[PDB]
């Protein structure tokens, strides 16, 4: 349906955190599409560590091996 | 484990007009001895809504690479800008430095550009369709976006 | 921890769930996944607050977002 994993009051605080002074309107669906997403393709590469490996309960590790599968983004050289 | 790392990139000639050519340093290492092709590409974003009108500037496909330190200025024409669209001309869009071997991107260097008009009129009461001849190139260049990726060497 | 577990595990079940039916999870996973995509979406502001900072405008836009994303290949 239309279920939502993070709040609009999570979403300013986050931009805050950011350095954002103001945010649109359009921001809060934006964001909430992104983050979708990103859940999407982390959990995705996460069950084939799971269900490949022949388990039921997703540990913690299947997320951080998925999550380094992603590709990290770095600052600088 | 990955044959190739990219140790600095360095944004030349700018800032500058839009029309001047996109010239980057690049300095890479090869651990090895490479078999198969590396190739670099320069692609801007014409579009932040669309990936449909990235333009592809150019490409260096080098092969084979012997092993140690290489450096080398990429530089590639600027866009096309009969397919950038008015809305995302002026304002802010990205440009990408993008390196893939045996055909798998494993890093993507990206920077922020702001174009904009230099004249003060042209910044108070912009032309309705943009004159890319007026605008400058701001490459953000103090805030690389390095993003790596994991791929089979 | 910013995002909330319970509403952030809910669109994670629907999520797995879209995938397979049959699918369960950790707290430590859940908490995993909750710092990343915390972490993930401030660097996405961090971007647009560069972007904004060099446009006359001021208030971010999803513009702003989608610019984040294609720097970093998404």
């Amino acid at each position: 349906d239309n279920i939502q994993g993070i709040t609009k009051p999570a979403i300013r605080r986050l931009a805050r955190r950011g350095g954002v002074k103001r945010i649109s309107g359009l921001i809060y669906e934006e964001t909430r599409g992104v983050l979708k997403v990103f859940l999407e393709n982390v959990i995705r590469d996460a069950v084939t560590y799971t269900e490949h490996a022949k388990r039921k309960t997703v540990t913690a590790m299947d997320v951080v091996y998925a999550l380094k599968r992603q590709g990290r983004t770095l600052y600088g050289f | 484990m990955a044959k190739v790392q990219v140790n600095n990139v360095v944004v030349l000639d700018n800032p500058s007009p839009f029309y001047n050519p996109f010239q980057f340093e690049i300095t890479f290492e090869c651990i090895e001895d490479l078999s198969e092709d590396l190739e670099w590409k320069i692609i801007y974003v014409g579009s932040a809504e669309s990936e449909e009108y990235d333009q592809v500037l150019d490409s260096v496909l080098v092969g084979p690479v012997p092993a140690g330190r290489h450096m080398f200025v990429f530089q590639a024409d600027a866009p096309n800008p009969g397919l950038i669209p008015d809305a995302d001309a002026v304002g802010v869009t990205v440009v990408l430095i993008t390196c893939t071997y045996r055909g798998q991107e494993f890093i993507r260097v990206g920077y922020y550009v702001n174009n904009e008009y230099t004249e003060t009129e042209l910044r108070e009461n912009p032309p309705v369709k943009p004159d890319f001849s007026k605008l400058q190139r701001n490459i953000l260049a103090s805030n690389p976006r390095v993003t790596r990726f994991h791929i089979n060497w | 921890l910013l995002i909330r577990k319970l509403p952030f595990q809910r669109l994670m079940r629907e999520i797995a769930q879209d995938f397979k039916t049959d699918l369960r999870f950790q707290s430590s996973a859940v908490m995993a996944l909750q710092e990343a995509c915390e972490s993930y979406l401030v660097g996405l502001f961090e971007d647009t607050n560069l972007c904004v900072i060099h446009a006359k405008r001021v208030t971010i836009m999803p513009k702003d977002i989608q610019l984040a994303r294609r720097i970093r290949g998404e």
